[PDB]
RNA sequence: CGCGACCUCAGAUCAGACGUGGCGACCCGCUGAAUUUAAGCAUAUUAGUCAGCGGAGGAGAAGAAACUAACCAGGAUUCCCUCAGUAACGGCGAGUGAACAGGGAAGAGCCCAGCGCCGAAUCCCCGCCCCGCGGCGGGGCGCGGGACAUGUGGCGUACGGAAGACCCGCUCCCCGGCGCCGCUCGUGGGGGGCCCAAGUCCUUCUGAUCGAGGCCCAGCCCGUGGACGGUGUGAGGCCGGUAGCGGCCCCCGGCGCGCCGGGCCCGGGUCUUCCCGGAGUCGGGUUGCUUGGGAAUGCAGCCCAAAGCGGGUGGUAAACUCCAUCUAAGGCUAAAUACCGGCACGAGACCGAUAGUCAACAAGUACCGUAAGGGAAAGUUGAAAAGAACUUUGAAGAGAGAGUUCAAGAGGGCGUGAAACCGUUAAGAGGUAAACGGGUGGGGUCCGCGCAGUCCGCCCGGAGGAUUCAACCCGGCGGCGGG
RNA sequence: CGGCGACGUCGGCUACCCACCCGACCCGUCUUGAAACACGGACCAAGGAGUCUAACACGUGCGCGAGUCGGGGGCUCGCACGAAAGCCGCCGUGGCGCAAUGAAGGUGAAGGCCGGCGCGCUCGCCGGCCGAGGUGGGAUCCCGAGGCCUCUCCAGUCCGCCGAGGGCGCACCACCGGCCCGUCUCGCCCGCCGCGCCGGGGAGGUGGAGCACGAGCGCACGUGUUAGGACCCGAAAGAUG
RNA sequence: CGACCUGGGUAUAGGGGCGAAAGACUAAUCGAACCAUCUAGUAGCUGGUUCCCUCCGAAGUUUCCCUCAGGAUAGCUGGC
RNA sequence: GCCCCGCGGACGCUACGCCGCGACGAGUAGGAGGGCCGCUGCGGUGAGCCUUGAAGCCUAGGGCGCGGGCCCGGGUGGAGCCGCCGCAGGUGCAGAUCUUGGUGGUAGUAGCAAAUAUUCAAACGAGAACUUUGAAGGCCGAAGUGGAGAAGGGUUCCAUG
RNA sequence: CGACUCUUAGCGGUGGAUCACUCGGCUCGUGCGUCGAUGAAGAACGCAGCUAGCUGCGAGAAUUAAUGUGAAUUGCAGGACACAUUGAUCAUCGACACUUCGAACGCACUUGCGGCCCCGGGUUCCUCCCGGGGCUACGCCUGUCUGAGCGUCGCU
């Protein structure tokens, strides 16, 4: 019975909820766990850059957002034509292809190429043979440079 | 303070543990010290006790320096019978009286092949402790 | 408590014809447990009235800025000398009561040059006092592990760690801190604050960049700076004894005016 | 009125394999209530839940848009935060109730059919020997059998693809062991075995000590070890352990190059010429269930039943016309996520034998019931059995001595040993049942080591002693003050 | 001021027993009313009943404050404690607050004074300043005529106390104006890339959980409601196998 | 000597059986068996609801309700 | 004339404390405050207590407190326990035809009454109304209190002790 | 004075509270995440010098081998056990073994009744009996063999 004043409500708490409640106990052990994991990606792929491919610049598609930009899930086919590299060697490579996305705006599609210039031109590539370096790069930066790059690779900002 | 995560410091686990341990690990639990004479001419400070080494005892109603010779090791009820430490019950007749291993301190070593070959892995142990912690 | 305890029986409530009460009595007829009562709160074997949850909510949530708050007067609280002697910690013949060390004590690396140490620094009746402490507890806390008690000793608080824990750690009531991260829980053992510590050069440096002055703020918490005090002179005897207030009272009431008996 | 070939079937203790059943905590497919709430009750709610049935795996399901959206657009699935108790459903009552965007965890993409080209290029089985065995293949040989044109393989799948020229780049793959690496990263990669500091020092307490004092030089000794357990009590140093990129010995693994062994052989841009898709399915009507989905969210039955610049979607039914977005009716897929079963561990502001599991113990046992099924009670001598020899009474149980023990005022259901109830002793009392509240009195048990009764500040007198009192001088240290 | 004090006595109201006088029916419960011929209770031990989660509400405490809050995630030797703690800031996404109103398209919270001029028309043109209006109460504070003195007088030097009156008026209350949104009634102007079935404005009433120089957010505790077994025990029933 | 009595074997199973019909019988249970689960089902009704002092201290009336053994509401109370 | 022959002059004020004055004091349901009331565990603190005796229990012993309760003495016992500041509850019993366990009065009471019946002697034996043997008197009376089986029981069968 | 009854105290019973203990639970977390026709889960019946339960095991039956370990097990007995011409016990477990039911498999659930092929005995090839061994379930896949069809055809 409502007592004087006060809200309605509606306690959603009639559908036997005691069996399916989940608790968080586990919860410092499984950040535990993800650590330890990522760790051990990382040291797995350890001169490769530790996170996860490069990911695109991308407009979030609301009136809410779309002055906000953010990592999208990959480049597309047209802007990896511009830049000039093939949708299999990008993928060897580590660049994240998606097929599935478009480009209806030639300045995006501009800002994605020149990003995508910048990486591979930031890009040491080891050699198969390490004793026979066919096209890969000199043993100079190949000796002094290969360090692994921990965080996003180039980060996504406004 | 223990570290290691596998071990455990639970007082009803490690008393299951000691209670019900096998005989090998009983064995291990009865380990004993030796003189300074034998720690001298070996360098080994412990031991596994025998069916056929002289002892004596440092607590206790039987305390002395009679060298006693050990005649049963009960791991059983984790106890050891000496020549000399004996009651005599309501008939007359005599009955060891069992002691505890930790309680005793060997004297004489019943020598073989295997304890010969075990006094060297500890006191080889031991030396390259020391030649490690220099 | 588990959650079928109690009531995993099939007992029934044997109407009320029988002159017996009316709570569930198990079901049977074979045994001692035959037409028991069950269920209940009060029956022997039932199950306890509102059997406790997992999902009890264990865990508080604080501010912060309150953390930081109770972390900077414990720290406060430290370097005041009637309050760590209020504690109970046995300094007498430190000097300097804010205690600050080289760091060639950050790279020990054994205890016999950790204990001289202190016995030269003159921490060590605070260590025998804890050693005094050992003893053991009341109740089932040895039941359930919790055997051996003792006093809280002095914190060590480092900035780097080349050997200091392992120099330290078997000490008995020296705990170690590292400055950049600051527990409350080991500034201020029993919600007390003024727990004895012993700081390093390079943490007691570190300090003033990890909470910063009044001046300018932290460096190395981003927007932290100190809370402001509500009283800047805490001493009532001195502003009382001023002479302005002095001036603006009036003349005391010393005389005490009983009760006269009506003749 | 025979002999073949195929097709469609049958038989076999034919040669070789495979399935069944269990468990079910989590997962998937169905089926699926009523108690309850609505202060009645029927729709609603409970609830797509319990019960029921089937099928799995270490996860499963899902999953690379016939998507979201309407923006300057995002871009598989799963999970977390938020959206949000919101849009919406609802005797619009009670109640119910998502999604997208955003931030994160994780991150991975692919393969057929069809359309076409290549002398079926393809696959299975059986013998020969060679190179191997240790989850059994490599190639060669057979004028050896079968499958298969009623379509195997290679290219190739919506992000397009194929074939000719033209130009450019000569660029380098996989699988098996040998050998030793890297000495194989949280430092060993994993499993097993065996070891590794320092008091039983001196004196005392005790039944026993792990108790209590002490141990020159800053000092008993070790400490990267002062967790824990045992041991006649409380033990860093008695013992096992504990700490340590501490040691030693076996077995197994992922691993880099010098081989050998086998195969495996051309990729990209320009133009030209071609080729392009899943049907009793979509969709429509109707019915039933389902959903927040409301003039149909999904699913299913029945009927009707497609198209190819088509089809689907664009949260109000319909027509016309623009635009946006995807490409259904085929298939695979790790991770992040779940786990009251199991194997093995660790911990706890938890319970402490009427509690905590039903179960600390010969517990799902004894016992009950025809059966389905129901289901207890029950821990503790002592440090050590040293578990009471022997004498004596009794037929014995049972006693009396004696003996062990620190203790039997611990004697095999034996730690402590309460209350109810009872026996005996002592004291008191007693015809309005006892008991009770106030107020006295009498008796008794114990207590006041009750029983000559204070203490102590000043000065007076006596009789003793002894440094030395004040005052100076020297040294030290504090407090206060100093333009 | 008196008496008496060790193998006999002094004190001990509290404690055990007994005696007498007065008073006194057996508790719990429901009930207008219980000693009741109302029910439960032979006795004793032990167990035995408002809890926890979620959500609100108000009160209180603490931190920050027009903001507040990391709760999810991530970074830190090798994880005794530590499953803790610390940190992030281009991790503040997000929540709640900072703006309301309307069914919705939508719209969306500052006035006065001084000057000139139309027609200073109940009112535009520009310019200048000031900055949430006014009235009545209003804790506190400010000025304060005049007073109160010193061995004593003459001319002022310093501060002290009382003080009639006056002044600025906090919070808050009452009222009166104003402003925003919805919706009526009346009426005339203005704007343009689209001269429109366009857009904007005024006056006067009314509906609003509004504004009118912010008060919130987070955490903690209490109390009260609620949904959950829900203070504990209790049906006759219903359903599935 | 009969629509007779009786053993063993078989068959029918819970809104079902079986009944020369009494709602009889269906394992001491029958106007719907027993067993487990849903389930600690719901109860405006009965009973109970555990330490001490201090301070304040009621109502049985108003209106509405498928309401009359109940609630909401206003009064009466306490606390800040 | 800055005191002094002197060098001196009680207690107090855990300010959440102490002191003064005045008025007042019923209480169910209920509300609120205080608790140096009580129970169990956690963080601190008591250089706390304890085998020269902890907890628990008993007490014609001594006391305190309005009370909740608490302290001390004596006995018993034989290993742990408490005080203060905070923290947290499965935290206080006379009731519930409460639950489990135990024990009373009743009460040495009701009862040991269906089917006709026993008696004498001896033996064994510590011990004989009841065993065994002998003698007598009786009963079942062949649709049996007799001799065998089926279901069911499961060793009850038989010797010895 | 008895007795009887009531109260209090001491002692002694009855009874098993309290306290102290804990090889047990409960709760949380972690890593693994594995059953079966090559016979599982479960059941039955056996097995020890003295052994009923519990536990372990399977006619090799409180266990064999092997490997680590290194002198016991234990309530009593027994005889072993040079520890190098080789080792008690315990642990590990990779070799071997593993009765009868049970998805349970020749049929059937009675320890009932078979069938086929070998081996040995009685035979003194000839099979009659006895013992032993190997097969003998259902569904399904690929291949093989044997077939059926007035199903569709070819050569007469
Ligand atoms: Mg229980
Ligand atoms: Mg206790
Ligand atoms: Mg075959
Ligand atoms: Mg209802
Ligand atoms: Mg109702
Ligand atoms: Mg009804
Ligand atoms: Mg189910
Ligand atoms: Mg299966
Ligand atoms: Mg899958
Ligand atoms: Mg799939
Ligand atoms: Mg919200
Ligand atoms: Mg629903
Ligand atoms: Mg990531
Ligand atoms: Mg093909
Ligand atoms: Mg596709
Ligand atoms: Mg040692
Ligand atoms: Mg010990
Ligand atoms: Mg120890
Ligand atoms: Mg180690
Ligand atoms: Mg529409
Ligand atoms: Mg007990
Ligand atoms: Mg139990
Ligand atoms: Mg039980
Ligand atoms: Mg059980
Ligand atoms: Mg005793
Ligand atoms: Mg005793
Ligand atoms: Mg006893
Ligand atoms: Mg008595
Ligand atoms: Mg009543
Ligand atoms: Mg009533
Ligand atoms: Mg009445
Ligand atoms: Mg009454
Ligand atoms: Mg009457
Ligand atoms: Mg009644
Ligand atoms: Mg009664
Ligand atoms: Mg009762
Ligand atoms: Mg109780
Ligand atoms: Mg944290
Ligand atoms: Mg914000
Ligand atoms: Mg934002
Ligand atoms: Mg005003
Ligand atoms: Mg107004
Ligand atoms: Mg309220
Ligand atoms: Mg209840
Ligand atoms: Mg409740
Ligand atoms: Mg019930
Ligand atoms: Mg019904
Ligand atoms: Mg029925
Ligand atoms: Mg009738
Ligand atoms: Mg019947
Ligand atoms: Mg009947
Ligand atoms: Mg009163
Ligand atoms: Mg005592
Ligand atoms: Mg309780
Ligand atoms: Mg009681
Ligand atoms: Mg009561
Ligand atoms: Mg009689
Ligand atoms: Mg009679
Ligand atoms: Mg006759
Ligand atoms: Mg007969
Ligand atoms: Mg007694
Ligand atoms: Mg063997
Ligand atoms: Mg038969
Ligand atoms: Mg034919």
């Amino acid at each position: 019975a409502p007592s004087r004043n006060g809200m309605v409500l509606k306690p959603h708490f009639h559908k036997d909820w005691q069996r399916r409640v989940a608790t968080w106990f586990n919860q410092p052990a499984r950040k535990i766990r993800r650590r330890k994991a990522r760790q051990a990606k990382a040291r797995r792929i350890a001169p490769r850059p530790a996170s996860g491919p490069i990911r695109p610049i991308v407009r979030c598609p609301t009136v809410r957002y779309h002055t906000k930009v953010r990592a999208g899930r990959g480049f597309s086919l047209e802007e990896l034509r511009v830049a000039g590299i093939h949708k299999k060697v990008a993928r060897t490579i580590g660049i994240s292809v998606d097929p599935r996305r478009r480009n209806k705006s030639t300045e995006s599609l501009q800002a994605n190429v020149q990003r995508l210039k910048e990486y591979r031109s930031k890009l040491i590539l080891f050699p198969r043979k390490p004793s026979a370096p066919k096209k890969g790069d000199s043993s100079a930066e190949e000796l002094k440079l290969a360090t692994q790059l921990t965080g996003p690779v180039m980060p996504v900002r406004n | 303070m223990k570290f290691n995560p596998f071990v455990t410091s639970d007082r009803s686990k490690n008393r299951k543990r000691h209670f019900n341990a096998p005989s090998h690990i009983r064995r291990k639990i009865m380990s004993s010290p030796l003189s300074k004479e034998l720690r001298q001419k070996y360098n080994v400070r412990s031991m596994p006790i025998r069916k056929d080494d002289e002892v004596q005892v440092v607590r206790g109603h039987y305390k002395g320096q009679q060298i006693g010779k050990v005649v049963q090791v009960y791991r059983k009820k984790y106890v050891i019978y000496i020549e000399r430490v004996q009651r005599e019950k309501a008939n007359g007749t005599t009955v060891h009286v069992g002691i505890h291993p930790s309680k005793v301190v060997i004297t004489r070593l019943k020598l073989d092949k295997d304890r010969k070959k075990i006094l060297e892995r500890k006191a080889k142990s031991r030396q390259v402790g020391k030649e490690k912690g220099k | 408590v588990s959650e079928l305890a109690g009531h995993q029986t099939s007992a029934e409530s044997w109407g009320t014809g029988r002159a017996v009460a009316r709570i569930p009595r198990v079901r049977g007829g074979g045994t001692h447990r035959s037409g028991q009562g069950a269920f209940g709160n009060m029956c022997r074997g039932g199950r306890m009235f509102a059997p406790t949850k997992t999902w009890r909510r264990w865990h508080r949530r604080v501010n912060t800025t309150q953390k930081r708050y109770a972390i900077c007067s414990a720290l406060a609280a430290s370097a005041l000398p009637a309050l760590v002697m209020s504690k109970g910690h046995r300094i007498e013949e430190v000097p300097e009561l804010p205690l600050v060390v080289e760091d060639k004590v950050e790279g020990y690396k054994k205890t016999k040059e950790a204990v001289l140490l202190l016995k030269k620094l003159k921490a060590w009746n605070d260590i025998k006092k804890v050693y005094a402490s050992q003893r053991m507890r009341a109740g089932k806390g040895k039941m359930r592990n919790r055997r051996r008690i003792q006093r809280r000793g002095p914190c060590i608080i480092y900035n780097e760690d080349n050997g200091i824990i392992k120099a330290f750690r078997n000490i008995p009531g020296i705990t170690l801190l590292n400055v950049s991260k600051l527990n409350i829980l080991k500034l201020a053992p029993g919600g007390h604050v003024g727990r004895f510590c012993i700081w390093t050069e390079s943490a007691f440096r570190k300090l003033d960049e990890l909470y910063g002055t009044w001046r300018k703020a932290a460096s190395l918490k981003s927007n932290y700076n100190l809370p402001m005090h509500k009283m800047i002179n805490t001493d009532l005897s001195r502003i009382l004894k001023s002479p302005e207030i002095q001036r603006a009272l009036r003349a005391p009431r010393k005389k005490i005016h009983r009760r006269v008996l009506k003749k």
